[PDB]
């Protein structure tokens, strides 16, 4: 099954109807302002009013507020994209952070665009040269049209093509019972290969078999294919077609990601305009997360300006797990945060709190509950007072050994001895923070 | 007298870490002795990495250097057992000016998730007697021989099309697969290529092969997460991943690799393997990749981690700050930090003993007290060196067994780095940049 | 003569392991199309024979795009054991040169 | 419209023997000859495919630069022609707009 | 004749078979505890079964570190390679810290394999190639020795007729390589054209066919580079090969190991022996920290090869910490591994001893009175400035027309150049001109 | 430079082509030339086809096409390629020309291989 | 300032051997008939043009 | 990337060629530079000796500090 995560108990915000937040809800209990204000911010990302809106998320390590960032995705569903971008991927040797940070914004948007689609396939029984009598004295001979047999499972199907295709199907090999690739609208012919049922004949052949296709013979389908704003970025940036002799070796060469100019940015925009005007492509925003947002360099925080200004820009969210520092790339600068005052100003802050012991224990029932641990009632005592003397994050994983060595010693559930003894063994951060000062002359 | 590419290594005399069905540590196991605790955590931890039930998890170890860190480390490694994907990195080698430390922690946590697979294939493996072609469509048959039986193949037109054009003659050993259709050239037998005078530039010699030849079977193929990237990011990924030349990865394609993998993992085809993540000396690592560990662990899938520091308070490079194991506060809770014990006098005693097995060099009762003085009043690894480097001045002297006057004339060639300090304290003002 | 890639070696340490669960390198190789030989004659061979490979590898894309976006879905006994060319996604995505 | 000044030819080595020459005149002339074709058309089989080509009613695209052609030409030579002999003069441009 | 090397005088430690150190052998005075130490490596190295060990030469400058090292080089022979390095070609810029280190540690091992040259070579009188193709090919070979007559295979006639070999050309064609080399068109052919192209040798001398027994001794890294990239030197004729340019590249671990386990095949069927050679060092203060931080994992291995430390300098900052300083500049964790051999400052008559060491050398006949002189002289500055004076006192006899060197001409020289010492402190008067 | 009424490459054994026949035909008159195989990959390379004027040169050795007559404008109501009248003068004209070029731009020229009628100086 | 043709296509003649068709087109205004070159053919057989399609013909470019 | 500076000329003498001959026309444009306080002092001296070219457009900054 599926591998258990740390945040993968958190299946949204769990809003309810009038737009309070719920105590208990998605396996979220208290932060009901942080809650409720994500609970407009979704309401503005489903509006999409606004464009460049910029989040802030402050608080003290622990407190969830990734948790609540990624239960906004889960609570918007599969529809909107979502990009979770930590900013220690800003800094690249190849890629400059300007470009890291515009190719973001493009991935953040998505389209959606629907296409039907006309495909002929199966074996062939015959392939005729029908000859119309058309005598002529500049000419002696006259071809009006070539039939194609095709026959598939739930039926047979003839065909009467123009018999400027036959110079292909005589350019290439063609043979009976060959599986072929035509499409009507394209009106190209490619070979699939051999039927399987030829195979009995021969004990090596260098053909493959590839199988006869099971449906009709004409299958038109309508399927809605989604590409980002960045991979038509992409796919615009470098041609997919290997005919030329450049686009060959560039394709034996490495690839590199390349700055790619306004221009090209423009353009999509225009044909995108194009495409929404017509109304068959379908656009949706994108929810652009930034985790770590103190590590970014000074002159990301003045490009973010610039960044956010346009029109483009998709809903950011930041994360700040720290206090007041010294800015990256200043010596002598400190800000609140980490970030300058300029962007700062800009984004708007949400204050995050710690949980009380309580809230401690009811997240590490939670917890036991979703990895399937069952926790005695003076054990969960015990461990909440662990927790409150530490922290919440290290009651937490001092639930997995209890578990192993519970099975182990042969108890179903989690004991005081148990715990007492995983304990023991495991050190706390603080605790061997303050070891390590007695022996560290040694160090 | 062979020597293979191993030799003998400061870890290399365990192998396997002894447990009992209670996690009780034995006293003396596989050549370990002493680390209760420590043992019997990485007794929990390594049935835990057996388990794999859960992800993104972060194990520090923690205490005064010489305990062994390394030692249980690679204990737990060979605990664990082969085909577990491992990957044990130093914390420069992520550094390189090519590819960005993203791309490096990346790629670190991605090698390290195996994928089980069960594939059956049927192969036609054999030595070629005979060919012949006939063309008016050609036919053509060829014969193979094997230890256990020897059999002829008709071949249609296009067959033969790909051995002449792959000018295959007979005498040698091939290998055919009917369901794909290619040729694979193995080389020629030792008796048919004996009677040329000399051979190509290009050529080898390949015994015949025994058994059946045309053999239809399952077989279970293991594979690493780290090969497809490649793969599906270049047309040609084999080149680039033993060449190394890749870098800056996009994550979309890994993304779309952890959408695809997912849906085998539905279709059940294909297994995941849990593996494991060993980084030594973290003392010393990027802010940047602190703060990268944080969604790293966060990650939805992720091998579990493994991280030793040797010091206790140092300053992280790049800013200015005092903070315990030379890492971050906001990632300090996410270590599971194991503490370790200083070795006794009396267990060094032990571990000498042990080592002594591994170079089958006897010692007397009375030399392990000079030894197991200077591995109590110096390092242990000086000591361990003393045994070595005197079992060679033993050999000098044409004993049969150490003596301490070894010991003792060893110690006399070799000076402690307290010595050498306390001489180039005399001597430093000769010495340049003092 | 030393080189890692030789045929024999690929047969040998591929469809010759000494246990039941063991991790043998250029397994991926037999599920991408690329045979076992065809490895150590395009890397010893210089260039130019991939440049061929190449050349191929464009029209086994297109095969393998129209192989690939009908057929569905295949049957359990199929599913028990995977097909050749499993491994290459690169015409999966959809913005693909042939979708 | 703008062009390099001066143009050189790569340098060649001499050699005191005759094989040397024979590698020259190949390394000069031809290279390899599934090369220089594979290049010229993109593939062998794209040189043939060329040839046999020329006869067909549709041909394909070319593979190389055969396919791809300069704005002007490939040497840089330029005839000033008679686009820029009319604005040499006032009254050759006042007569053409009055013509 | 070859020139005059500064280590060229050191023939190897100059020990007896004891394994003391005499007071003057193999060009060495001095120094016997260093000697006899590096004696006791060089027969643990010769003992073919620890690895990974280091050792460290701490000694101010000018005491003859990097002569003990060279020395050890000599003693153990020309069969076990020997990688010098400087420190300050770690840095790179095509690659990495780390991949220089491992690609020094590939560089330190090798192998050794035993083959049979057979030489074929004369002129070919006759090509007789006999569903066709070719199923061998009658070459015949005239020598003045003899004549002898082979049947070869299409493979290496394909690469007789890329040679463009006709009848009456001399080639020359070795079994075990497989080569083809034309020399050229025979002599006797010359006479016909009065102007052709083709250059013209006489008859080669010897037999047709020459058995020689060849050892050839190669490292892994050759063999690493060989086939960690694609090689693309089969044709140098091919227009593609020389568009692209080469440039390093970091090695996968995956390549690595897939050797690793190549090697252990060939060494077990007795083709090849492996042969561990020695890593020297030189300014290993130099390196980086994050460099120690990857030789502690680097030593650690267990197939590492033997790696030797010069460290010239006393008590200096750590590169990379820019506060911290650590003694003989390097961090007390890898300096603990390493064994410190203590190295000390020469006596004035081990001086005199050096001195005349050096002369007869370089063969330079000097008198009594001017080696007592140039004893004073490196007794009052540096044994290096007095060695360094021993050419200039011989060119100042041989323009005065005498064949030795004097007093009165070497203590002219002396006035001549000038002593860092004396330069030092001349720059202090000045130095607000300069 | 001028008209081309007739090329045809020759035919010897090695099916290689040793020389070239090229007849060019003026206002003043037709003088048939020999070519070197080189000088017909640059024709090739250029596409050139009979009837068409070109351009070339002996010392640089590179071949230009100017483009097709206007003589021929009229068979074709329709056509993709441009016309240019027939030029006048010699075939054959020897002339000077004074050029101001930089040291550095002669250093790039012979540090690099862009320009040239090789194969690799056109993918270089 | 370029001259363009526009109209809907009547026919496509194509004869090969140089290959020279004839390519007949028709408006409302007029109808025409025009002669296509070995270029043209080659551009339009490679833009896989048949009767009965509206096209657009550049002259000079 | 890392263009000569001859080929810049040669296109600059050739646009003033075309501007001569009345076939193409020249328009000035606006450079618009937010935040400029933080861009390198090397970039300003190239600024002040690279703004006293003919073709050099009319350019426009912001300081939001001092
Ligand atoms: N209110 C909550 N309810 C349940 N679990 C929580 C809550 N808040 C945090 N957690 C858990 O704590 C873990 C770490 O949270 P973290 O990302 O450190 O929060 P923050 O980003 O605010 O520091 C998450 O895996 C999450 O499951
Ligand atoms: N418990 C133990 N039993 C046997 N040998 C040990 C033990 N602990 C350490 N060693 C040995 O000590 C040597 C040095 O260990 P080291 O790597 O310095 O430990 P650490 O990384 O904790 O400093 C290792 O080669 C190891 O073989
Ligand atoms: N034992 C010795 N006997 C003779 N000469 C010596 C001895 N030791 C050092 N030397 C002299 O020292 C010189 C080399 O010194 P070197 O090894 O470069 O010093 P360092 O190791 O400080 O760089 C040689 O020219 C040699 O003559």
């Amino acid at each position: 099954t599926q591998r258990i995560a740390s945040h993968s108990h958190v299946k949204g915000l769990g809003l309810d109807e009038s737009g309070l937040a719920k105590q208990a809800a998605s396996g979220l209990v208290g932060q009901e302002n942080a809650r409720e204000a994500c609970g407009v911010i979704v309401e503005l990302i489903k509006s999409k009013k606004m464009a460049g809106r910029a989040v802030l998320l402050a608080g003290p390590p622990g407190t969830g507020k990734t948790a609540l960032a990624l239960a906004i995705a889960q609570e918007l569903g599969s529809k909107v994209p979502f990009c979770p971008m930590v900013g220690s991927e800003v800094y690249s040797t190849e890629i400059k952070k300007t470009e890291v940070l515009m190719e973001n914004f493009r991935r953040a948007i998505g389209l959606r665009i629907k296409e039907t689609k006309e495909v002929y396939e199966g074996e062939v029984t015959e392939l005729t040269p029908c000859e119309t009598e058309n005598p002529m004295g500049g000419y002696g001979k006259t071809i009006s049209h070539v039939i194609i047999g095709l026959k598939t499972a739930k039926g047979t199907k003839q065909l009467k093509l123009d018999p400027s295709i036959f110079e292909s199907l005589q350019k290439e090999r063609v043979e009976a019972g060959d599986v072929i690739y035509i499409e009507a609208n394209s009106g190209a012919v490619k070979r699939q290969g051999r039927c399987d049922t030829y195979a009995t004949e021969f004990d090596l052949e260098a053909e493959e078999y590839v199988p006869l296709p099971k449906g009709d013979v004409h299958k038109k389908k309508e399927i809605i294919q989604d590409v980002t704003l960045h991979d038509l970025d992409v796919a615009n940036a470098r041609p997919q077609g290997g005919q030329d002799i450049l686009s060959m070796m560039g394709q034996l060469m490495k690839p590199k990601k390349t700055e790619i100019t306004d221009k090209l940015r423009g353009e999509i925009n225009k044909v995108v305009n194009k495409y929404i005007d017509q109304g068959i492509a379908e656009l949706v925003p994108g929810v652009l997360f930034v985790d770590e947002v103190h590590m970014l360099d000074i002159e990301c925080f003045t490009y973010l300006h610039r960044a956010l200004e346009s029109s483009i820009a998709p809903i950011v969210i930041f994360a700040s797990n720290r206090g007041n520092c010294v800015i990256r790339g200043t010596e002598d600068i400190t800000s609140p945060h980490g970030i300058p005052l300029d962007l700062l100003d800009r984004v708007m802050i949400i204050r995050t709190m710690l949980y009380t012991p309580q809230e401690m224990k009811q997240i590490i029932k939670i917890r036991a509950q979703t990895e399937g641990i069952n926790i005695s009632e003076e054990a969960l005592n015990h461990l909440g007072e662990i927790g409150t003397k530490t922290t919440l994050r290290y009651s937490v994983q001092l639930l997995t050994p209890a578990n192993l060595l519970a099975k182990i010693n042969g108890k179903d559930s989690i004991e005081k001895e148990h715990v007492e003894e995983i304990s023991e063994l495991f050190y706390d951060a603080k605790s061997s923070a303050k070891i390590l000062a007695d022996q560290q002359d040694k160090y | 007298d062979v020597t293979r590419i191993e030799r003998i290594g400061a870890h290399s005399h365990i192998r396997g870490l002894g447990l009992d069905d209670a996690l009780e540590p034995r006293q003396a196991s596989q050549g370990m002795v002493g680390q209760l605790a420590a043992r019997r955590a990485a007794g929990v931890v390594l049935e835990m990495i057996r388990e794999g039930k859960i992800a993104g998890r972060a194990v520090l170890i923690a205490g005064q250097p010489g305990t062994g860190k390394t030692a249980i480390a690679m204990g737990m490694a060979q605990a664990l057992g082969p085909d577990t994907p491992f990957t044990a990195i130093a914390g420069s080698e992520i550094f390189s000016l090519e590819m960005s430390k993203t791309e490096a922690l990346t790629q670190a946590f991605r090698r390290s998730i195996g994928v089980r697979i069960k594939e059956e294939t049927e192969i036609i493996e054999g030595e070629v007697v005979e060919i012949q072609i006939d063309r008016p469509s050609k036919v053509g048959k060829l014969t193979l021989k094997t230890t256990e039986m020897e059999t002829i193949y008709d071949l249609g037109t296009k067959m033969i099309e790909s051995l002449t054009k792959d000018k295959v003659q007979a005498g040698d050993v091939i290998t055919i697969d009917k369901a794909t259709g290619k040729i694979s050239k193995l080389g020629r037998s030792f008796t048919r290529a004996r009677d040329y005078d000399a051979m190509g530039s290009q050529t080898k010699f390949v015994q015949c092969p025994d058994g059946e030849l045309q053999k239809r079977k399952e077989v279970v193929h293991t594979v690493s997460l780290h090969e497809i990237d490649v793969i599906n990011s270049r047309t040609q990924g084999f080149l680039a991943l033993f060449s190394g030349d890749t870098g800056e990865i996009k994550s979309e394609v890994r993304e779309q690799i952890n959408a695809k993998v997912a849906e085998w993992r539905e279709e059940g085809k294909a297994e995941i393997i849990p593996g494991v993540l060993f980084i030594d000396e973290v003392h010393m690592l990027d802010i940047e990749s602190f703060s990268f560990l944080n969604r790293a662990l966060e990650s939805d899938m992720a091998p579990v981690l493994i991280m030793a520091t040797n010091r206790g308070i140092t300053r992280i490079r790049g800013t200015s700050y005092q903070s315990p194991h030379g890492i971050p506060i906001d990632l300090l809770d996410r270590l599971l930090i194991v503490s370790t014990t200083p070795y006794s006098e009396k267990d060094t005693k032990q571990i000498l003993r042990i080592r002594c097995e591994e170079e089958d060099v006897e010692m007397s009762e009375d030399a392990y007290t000079v030894l197991t003085r200077i591995g109590l009043e110096t390092s242990l690894r000086y000591a361990i060196q003393l045994i070595t480097a005197a079992s060679l001045v033993c050999r000098k002297r044409k004993g049969t067994e150490v003596q301490v006057d070894d010991i003792k004339r060893v110690y006399s060639l070799f000076l402690d780095e307290s010595r050498s300090t306390q001489y180039m304290k005399e001597y430093q003002d000769a010495f340049l940049f003092n | 003569v030393l080189s890692p890639f030789a045929p024999d070696y690929i047969q040998r340490s591929l469809f010759h392991r000494k246990g039941i669960n063991e991790e043998s390198c250029f397994s991926f190789l037999r599920f991408i199309d690329i045979s076992p030989a065809e490895m150590a004659n395009l890397m010893l061979q210089g260039l130019l024979a991939r440049w061929l490979a190449l050349f191929l590898s464009l029209k086994a894309s297109y095969r393998l795009h129209q192989l690939r976006s009908w057929g569905a879905p295949e049957g359990e006994s199929h599913q028990r054991y995977l097909r050749n060319k499993d491994f290459l996604l690169g015409v999966n995505f959809p913005l693909s040169f042939p979708n | 419209v703008a062009s390099p000044r001066v143009t050189a030819v790569p340098l060649d080595s001499y050699c005191n023997d005759r094989s040397a020459e024979y590698e020259r005149r190949v390394l000069k002339e031809g290279g390899s000859l599934a090369a220089k074709q594979c290049l010229l058309n993109g593939a062998p089989e794209l040189a043939a495919d060329w040839l046999n080509r020329r006869s067909q009613f549709f041909p394909e695209p070319a593979g190389g630069l055969w396919s791809i052609r300069p704005q002007n030409g490939w040497s840089f030579i330029r005839i000033p022609g008679k686009e820029s002999l009319i604005t040499d003069s006032g009254k050759l441009y006042a007569l053409d707009v009055l013509l």
